[PDB]
């Protein structure tokens, strides 16, 4: 799972 | 197998899964090693990644590593999750800590891996980087655009993301 | 009353007169917040500004603070005193700190409020960023001239002084 | 005798044997001052040069020490060795430390002797910046090369080599 | 130019704009030193004022300074701002610290300027040394009523301010 | 209940009970908050009372709270228990720590309950203080004697005792 | 031999002598003890006095002394040198460190011997002080006129000096 | 110019 | 219970 | 007042 | 010897 | 007299 | 008044009386400097002899003082009061520690005044290089009997005294 | 059961097990008490001895012992294990620390036990000072020569070993 | 290629040039290792000189290094720079750190070269200790006379200066 | 048990 | 004056 | 370059 801020 | 392979982690917050590409990699490449930016210790416990890659360089427990070494020790330098601010340093030749050291000294084995916020993607100055580090021969991934959760609002909205590992092996060794 | 505005104030001599932009920018926006770069605490202590402006951004005290989250918060971002070094480092893209690292990613919200020495000034690296950075919409304002005390010697002579809240305002609001 | 010169030591592994330029130069100049980056403390005490040269600038003694008055005391200003690093950031009018902040200000006596590996030479960005600092009437010695000690193998090899005196004070003075 | 001048300045939120004195009074005098108490060192880097003020007395830097020359060597010592604290030492004789031993010591050249909320100013003991402090020949200002910024609301309104450079002058002259 | 209640707490060995009072208090006002003395840390972990008083006002992790706001937020002041030392420096106007100066300016809601042994409260200049206090409508309450533990002679002879619930209720009230 | 005696030494250039007194007053009193006040600990090693005196009272190394214990252990108490800021203290009844605590409680059994500039001693409030010390029957000895040896110039001037141990005795036993 | 608590 | 020195 | 080095 | 200021 | 990595 | 003159100082008991020599000396000699052996700072605030001597010469807060320099500056050199371990290390030519290595470079202007116990000074290696000192022109003062205070019992008893100072300024100038 | 005996142990890998010394001669001498070279601290807790000693002898804890007072305190004073160092710096009347402290002052009452590296043992200038203690009556034994485990090597070779109890009473005693 | 050569290198100003010796003697040993006195790491950052030697012993880093394995490892010993302390200290057979432990151990595969002032070594204490070490097999260069820079002034006098390589080498392998 | 470097 | 253990 | 103090 990617994050993003 | 291929030859050795070093990851050069930046402060991403992307970076606190730098272990999965690690145990990925190994199963490719001889030597997995990795090397972090100051920033990123912010964001992990570096300790913990010497029980998966094979080296761990630490310019705080060894100030007085050889950038050249650690180039020469390698055939592939990957920046990843590369931040907006290092792919800037990196452009500009500017290397004050270690880790842009080494991607100054190793242009030539650089593959670098863009993750930020796409409004930050859109920064013009980051913009004019990117295109100077391609029409200089130093591999810039296209992000990918897709489902990530964005911290700031809990909500799974579209954004760069993360590259999966078939995408990371076909850039890199094709 | 405004929206909510953010003071990037990095380390020029004249960041220990930051309090009397605070105090004059609060009777024009809702909320005036400050942001300092790591060398100007060695002007000034920065916690006494919390007495002053609505919230305090510190990386030391809290080294994850979201740059997204504030730039999102405010319509307006503000670099003053803006020293010819942070001038440079937004002008390329890097961000090895909190402030620039809002910067870069508040590009579209940037007034550049710039403070130094007229020999600085006529650095030919730094006006090329000041026109990269005045090319790519950031607005810049032109540097006032006039009796500055220089502190070289007790003397008020001609060179770059700081901008006058009227000018502040028709800059940022016009 | 002439004016007085101020040496801004970067982080080469030649930095070590700064002490013998210093000797050497204040037979031809009335003061000969040393100020270093931040990095090169990790290879030498800076504590005994003071016992060479006029003034030492040490800008964690005293972190307000006045970069226009420096540059006024000098006739002659030279990064020696000059890093690949401290290169790149005065050609971007980066400064974000004294020695980089004093080569911001005073690049009209700026003399800069490049030392590094012959593969770091040849980064791209570097080259670029080279050029520019060139074009914009920043003095650039070309390294000379010769028969130089690798530290990893502890063998002589061809690569860049530190310049002589004579070549330094012609370079400077003509 | 009259003779040398020291100010002692206390613990008042004002003591952060100390540095507009500093440099109004040295038009007017010889020289201008600077002392501080220790609690007024939370509301400013008091190091930056040696960029202003000809010297700097520091207690902590020289725990062994000796009043009696600082005390001679200055032809006034004005307790600016003056908190009701200090005034209420001053007043008793009560010197730990070494601006209240100069206020001892001086008491004969000390001109005092009260600063402070209207509601502290109304401190039956406060002003009982206050009439005690001026029927000894000390020089008490009368605070000036004015607007002024409340910290807690960071709105204006009528309270005790500080004393204009004229005020100041002609107290301290005549 | 009524309106918010501040303790003012010093260094008599009789704070290690202050906990006892907070809860009692706490049954007939609003709010019952504390501040402390520097030197009563010497006897209890003040960190403690935050489970029992609404708020606590600490000095070292806030060097900057404004007085005056503490003030107005309570209808009711109390020193207690009340040293000797705090005693005569409300009296004498004398305010270097928060607690003292938050009693000199908030004079006109003090209520001191004084606690020491008889020698002590035989000084006369401590009694010239308490005479003084009084007759500037500073509340102090008289010591109650009777049977207290002495800890220097493990023997329960008759001393100064500190107020029970009532008084303390009944002075603050009536 | 007469009782046990108390020295409460504070910060006057003349305690670095007190090892005198101890030695001398040792031939005629059971005991010799002796506290420090904290300031005075920038002029002396404390530590030595051990060897001298039968007992060190530090409250550093323990912060919880009782005072009480203290008084009573002892038949005189002397003040020596007493410097004009603790000799303001007592007569205010300001006690806030452990020897202060010690005069307050013991005040029966106090002799003050002041040491200090002339000039210091002209000052209005301390006299009052002395006064007032002295009309509540605490001994105070009248500072002796002679060659003392000035530090601000290396010369023998008049001016207050220390006592003689002729004198201190005939002060304390009659 | 002022301040106050 | 009181306390006293 | 404003200031420069 | 005694000492002053 | 020189060095290099 | 005759020329520089140095004090090596070192760990006697009797150094924490070194002020009196100092301000006797200073009366014969235009300047009188000091210098303490490690140990001694264990006896006394060695900064407060700033105040009486012309220089104080410190190898921790300057690591790098160049004994050839102190030993150049003066025209005599007093180890004084000498310690057994002193006095053997310089009569072996050991130096680990600034005092010992001006002693080695300075053996021509060398004047010793030994003090201890008289049991310590019946040590046959002290005698022994007490005699080799001697026999190659260093001088040695011999120790006074007298009555002396011990610390132990706190009573007098004959031992090694102090040379008074019509003594010392004797050996030294005759 | 003989007078109070002191253990001086040194830096010899044997001190290890120094605490079977002290429990076999425990039960022979009244007291048996034990002062360390700081060095040795680096092979041992010293802390502990503190379970099977009389008493524990620490400079670090009290750097103002008493040397007379411990020398005066026994009837044997015994180096064991004594290294080469600390017996040439007695042999030399040395003393920059406790240890050689007591032993200079104790020359009259001391046993060496010598033990080292039979190579160690064959230095010429040891030898020359083992002779010198000898013909001044300090007594010293003569090493044992048998089987010895070689943490070197890890085999039991011949070389100098640990004087078994007998022997060290033997030596002692007679 | 000879041997392994171990260098102790001790608190000469000349230490700071140690690296050109390093770099010359591993032309011809295999092993060219290294070891610094406590001092000398005041003049130079020992830590760099792991880029130059095969080994840097450091016994802070580990204070339980074998001395007895260090002398067998290596066929020679040089004492360069010697300063007049270790040189003094080597004869007297003090070891009291661990470069002259090894120097004690090895006392047979020892070289010495003294550098100092021509005044220190004059010195005759130092001479009669030169003369112990040649009697008794160890070997002493003598010291070379030449123009020497002296940083008392910067002026080229006559004085000791240190070994060519040609005579270091002659000197140990002849 | 003796011991030896 | 003199002081001695 | 050699040195001397
Ligand atoms: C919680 C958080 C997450 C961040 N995420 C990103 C990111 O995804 N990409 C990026 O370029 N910077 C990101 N930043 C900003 C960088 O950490 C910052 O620009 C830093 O100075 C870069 O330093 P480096 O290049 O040495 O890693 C983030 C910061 C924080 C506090
Ligand atoms: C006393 C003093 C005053 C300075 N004044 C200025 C100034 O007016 N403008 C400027 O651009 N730099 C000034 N400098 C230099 C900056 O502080 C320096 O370039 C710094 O690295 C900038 O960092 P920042 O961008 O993080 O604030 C000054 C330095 C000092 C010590
Ligand atoms: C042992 C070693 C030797 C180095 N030698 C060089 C050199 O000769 N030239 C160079 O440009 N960088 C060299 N580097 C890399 C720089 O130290 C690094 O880029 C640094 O961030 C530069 O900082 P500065 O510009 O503040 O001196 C070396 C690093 C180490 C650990
Ligand atoms: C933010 C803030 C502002 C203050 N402003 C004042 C003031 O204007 N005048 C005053 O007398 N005290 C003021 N005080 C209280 C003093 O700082 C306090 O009484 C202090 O102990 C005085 O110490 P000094 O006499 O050593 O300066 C303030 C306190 C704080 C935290
Ligand atoms: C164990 C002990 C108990 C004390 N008890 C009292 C007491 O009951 N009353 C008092 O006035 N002082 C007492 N004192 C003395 C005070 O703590 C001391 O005067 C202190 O400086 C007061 O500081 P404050 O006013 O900031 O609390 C005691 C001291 C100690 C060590
Ligand atoms: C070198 C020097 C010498 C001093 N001499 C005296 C003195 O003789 N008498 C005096 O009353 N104060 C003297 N002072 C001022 C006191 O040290 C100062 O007022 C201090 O705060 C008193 O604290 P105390 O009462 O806790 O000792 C001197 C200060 C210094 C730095
Ligand atoms: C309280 C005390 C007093 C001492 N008095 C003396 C003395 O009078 N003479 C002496 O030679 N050593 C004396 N010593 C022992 C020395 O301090 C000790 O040998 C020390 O290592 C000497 O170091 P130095 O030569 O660097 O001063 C004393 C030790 C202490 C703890
Ligand atoms: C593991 C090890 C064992 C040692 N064994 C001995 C020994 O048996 N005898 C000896 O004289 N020195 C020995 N040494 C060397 C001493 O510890 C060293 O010379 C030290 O400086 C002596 O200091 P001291 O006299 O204060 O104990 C050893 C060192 C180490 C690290
Ligand atoms: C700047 C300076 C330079 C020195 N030069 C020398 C020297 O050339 N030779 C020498 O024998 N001592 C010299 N000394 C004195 C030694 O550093 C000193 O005697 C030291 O205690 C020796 O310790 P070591 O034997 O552990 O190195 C110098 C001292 C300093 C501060």
């Amino acid at each position: 799972d990617s994050y993003t801020c | 197998m291929y030859g050795k392979l070093l990851i050069c982690a930046t402060a991403s917050i992307n970076v606190i899964n730098i272990n999965h590409y690690i145990v990925e990699l190994k199963q490719h490449f001889d030597e997995v090693n990795i090397l972090f930016s100051p920033s990123s210790k912010n964001f992990i416990n570096t300790d913990v990644l010497k029980l998966f890659c094979d080296n761990l360089y630490d310019e705080i427990k060894d100030p007085l590593l050889n950038n050249i070494n650690i180039v020469e020790n390698h055939e592939y330098i990957l920046v990843l999750p590369a931040s907006a601010n290092t792919i800037n340093k990196i452009a500009n030749g500017i290397c004050d800590n270690l880790l842009t050291t080494v991607c100054l000294t190793g242009y030539q084995k650089l593959f670098i891996f863009p993750n930020m916020n796409i409004r930050m993607w859109g920064n013009p100055f980051l913009q004019k980087n990117i295109d100077l580090l391609k029409n200089n021969d130093v591999k810039v991934y296209s992000p990918d655009m897709n489902k990530s959760f964005e911290i700031s609002s809990g909500r799974y909205k579209n954004n760069i993301t993360m590259p999966n590992i078939e995408n990371v092996l076909n850039f890199v060794l094709n």
